[PDB]
């Protein structure tokens, strides 16, 4: 409004990463969803 | 040359001693 | 129209006056007053809106208040071009409009 | 922050006739300041008609000149038009176009575009 054009309300934030081409361990559970995920280019372990 | 990891038990520890066959880390504690 | 303001007053340069609007509970003791300034052959500027609240470009200097059915346009660090009649105006639920005063032509000696 | 436009302009005419007065407006659009509009005549005080209605989403009428004075909106090329009716004697005078906020309760005309004269 007239604030004693105008735009900008609220705050924004958020992130952004970006993807790779690299294998994934994926643990499936007895509902099938993926709880455990191990890299496999992220370290020895 | 060969990478080989040892480990104790993940349950145990998390950490890794990365041992280098047929290396001399003179080229790669 | 309803409303009571004297039609002119006067006052020294630099010098502290304020300028009063007579009203009722009808006009100001549930509405908000206004308060605009007009200069010879120009457009009335909007001076303060509901009396403690600054539209943007007026001076600080500027400020009101509400006693009952009272409304008092403080008018602090008058200039020479200051001299410009000042409209008090409210809303009606009497008649359910929009209402001014008489208008204060003020003289800064 | 806001350029308001002429409301007619230099606009003259004989008795017996009818005239608008579009009032347009830059930096905003239409449906988003609600409209109001005051008589002054030349030696005269403020005489306020026409308005839209922060509450209600209506778009008032002096109560004085119901009837007489109606008004449409155009909020594309943000023409917002005044018609007048029923020339009198009296009806001779500055017809100020002025604004509110949209959301409600302001009593303000901060943005005007100095009004239009007409002729009777």
């Amino acid at each position: 409004y007239l604030t004693p054009s105008g735009w900008t309300a609220g705050a924004a934030a958020y992130y952004v990463g970006y993807l790779q081409p690299r294998t994934f361990l994926l643990k499936y559970n007895e509902n099938g969803t993926i709880t455990d995920a191990v890299d496999c280019a992220l370290d020895p372990l | 040359g060969g990478v080989s990891v040892i480990t104790p038990g993940t349950n145990t520890s998390n950490q890794v001693a990365v041992l280098y066959q047929d290396v001399n880390c003179t080229e790669v504690n | 129209s309803v409303l009571t303001q004297a039609p002119s007053v006067s006052g020294a340069p630099g010098q502290k006056v304020t300028i009063s609007c007579s009203g009722s509970s009808s006009n100001i003791g549930n509405n908000y007053v206004s308060w605009y300034q007009q200069l010879p052959g120009t457009a009335p500027k909007l001076l303060i809106y509901d009396n403690n609240k600054r539209p943007s470009g007026i001076p600080d200097r500027f400020s009101g208040s509400k006693s009952g059915t009272s409304a008092t346009l403080g008018i602090t660090g008058l200039q020479t071009g200051d001299e410009a009649d000042y409209y008090c105006g409210t809303w009606d639920s009497s008649l359910s409009a929009v209402v001014f005063g008489g208008g204060t032509k003020l003289t800064v000696l | 922050e806001v350029q308001l436009l002429e409301q007619s302009g230099a606009e003259v005419k004989k008795p017996g006739a009818s005239v608008r007065v579009s009032c347009k407006v830059s930096g905003y659009t239409l449906p988003e300041v609600a409209m109001h509009w005051v008589r002054q005549a030349p030696g005269k005080g403020l005489e306020w008609m026409g308005g839209f209605d922060p509450e209600d989403g209506e778009t008032m009428y002096a109560q004085k000149f119901q009837g007489r004075v109606t008004m449409t909106e155009d909020t594309s090329t943000d023409t917002a038009y005044m018609e007048l009716s029923s020339l009198r004697s009296e009806d001779t005078a500055v017809y100020y176009c002025a604004t509110t906020t949209p959301f409600s309760s302001s009593y303000w005309f901060d943005p005007w575009g100095q009004g239009t004269l007409v002729t009777v």
